[PDB]
């Protein structure tokens, strides 16, 4: 069968400012198969109770999920998603920066 | 309103 | 002003961990608006759009009825490809379904849609006309095949023309508040500096509904298709989309560079300029 590996976009619901209560995404898109593992990071560290969309998909077939939780930027504290599927040798770590 | 047609392939 | 509904319905095989995972989800435009899980505890059809949740029982129970019975037809449907491809009971596979309609500004019919993947690659699909079939390979042209002498394609098109349609136009009107709304963009440009004479500008849209935009940079009036990143367009999680386009531009010379916007909200294209 196909195989399609995913695009990745880590980022904020509303632009971040440190103190304030956010919604920290990751969008992983353009996959195939489904079978995916996506766990947000706080300082190199899986957050838990992390909600996620219901698995659709666009015209070419690939799949689409959006993996959201509550969270507060702060200057101290890194942010980021962990990624697996099937197409990667190892789980791949994209960092969040508030400018992109 | 989902489809009623079902098929089997 | 033309719009869309679809539903979408994924069937994955999970070799010694039980019966095939079945999720379905219904869309108007960019909008969800129900969704039906094998794996959560209901069973039933589920509501994901505030205008939707008034429908009584009967409409709760039919829709059930009929995502349930598509899931149990789809978990046999994956044994059929099994046979036709002689895969063994060992892998996963996946079996996806595409239908829905699209209607113009007037409410009026436009195209129907019913179309099926096997494992990422097209099987079969009714055609433009819902009339016949285009079928990806041998295995498919043996469901084509079934389903002529079944007559499968007037059934679906019965749908497709009517029922589908109905529910689209009801759609429009109770969801209207959500799903006839234009969020245009909200826009902002940072810059930062990568290099001794080099800067980064990126152009920002965000909260904007529909999903569908238009960011470009232009160079003194013209279309700068290099030295660009562009992100694809993203969900916020609140019915809104966000996208960015950056340029890495020479310091000094950032007044050269512009931005421009398109969107349904936006009734006259808009150009951005740093500071």
């Amino acid at each position: 069968m196909i195989q399609r590996t995913p695009k990745i976009q880590v980022y904020s619901r509303h632009p971040a400012e440190n103190g304030k209560s956010n919604f920290l995404n990751c969008y992983v898109s353009g996959f195939h198969p489904s079978d995916i593992e996506v766990d947000l990071l706080k300082n190199g560290e899986r957050i838990e109770k992390v909600e996620h969309s219901d698995l659709s998909f666009s015209k070419d077939w690939s799949f689409y999920l959006l993996y959201y939780t509550e969270f507060t930027p702060t200057e101290k504290d890194e942010y980021a998603c962990r990624v697996n599927h099937v197409t990667l040798s190892q789980p791949k770590i994209v960092k969040w920066d508030r400018d992109m | 309103l989902y489809l009623p047609v079902r098929v089997l392939i | 002003g033309s719009h869309s509904m679809r539903y979408f319905s994924t069937s994955v095989s999970r070799p010694g961990r039980g019966e095939p995972r079945f999720i379905a989800v219904g869309y108007v435009d960019d909008t969800q608006f129900v969704r039906f899980d094998s794996d959560a505890a209901s069973q039933r059809m589920e509501p994901r759009a505030p205008w939707i949740e008034q429908e009584g029982p009967e409409y709760w129970d039919e829709e059930t009825g009929k995502v349930k019975a598509h899931s149990q037809t789809d978990r046999e449907n994956l044994r059929i490809a099994l046979r036709y491809y002689n895969q063994s009971e060992a892998g996963s596979h996946t079996l996806q379904m595409m239908f829905g309609c699209d209607v113009g500004s007037d409410g009026r019919f436009l195209r129907g849609y019913h179309q099926y993947a096997y494992d990422g690659k097209d099987y079969i699909a009714l055609k433009e006309d819902l009339r016949s079939w285009t079928a990806a390979d041998m295995a498919a042209q043996i469901t084509k095949r079934k389903w002529e002498a079944a007559h499968v394609a007037e059934q679906q098109r019965a749908y497709l023309e009517g029922t589908c349609v109905d529910g689209l136009r009801r759609y429009l009107e109770n969801g209207k508040e959500t799903l006839q709304r234009t969020d245009p963009p909200k826009t902002h440009m940072t810059h930062h500096p990568i290099s001794d004479h080099e800067a980064t500008l990126r152009c920002w849209a965000l909260g904007f509904y529909p999903a569908e935009i238009t960011l470009t940079w232009q160079r003194d009036g013209e279309d700068q298709t290099q030295d660009t990143e562009l992100v694809e367009t993203r969900p916020a999680g609140d019915g809104t989309f966000q996208k960015w386009a950056a340029v890495v531009v020479p310091s000094g010379e950032e007044q050269r560079y512009t931005c421009h916007v398109q969107h349904e909200g936006l009734p006259k294209p808009l150009t951005l300029r740093w500071e």
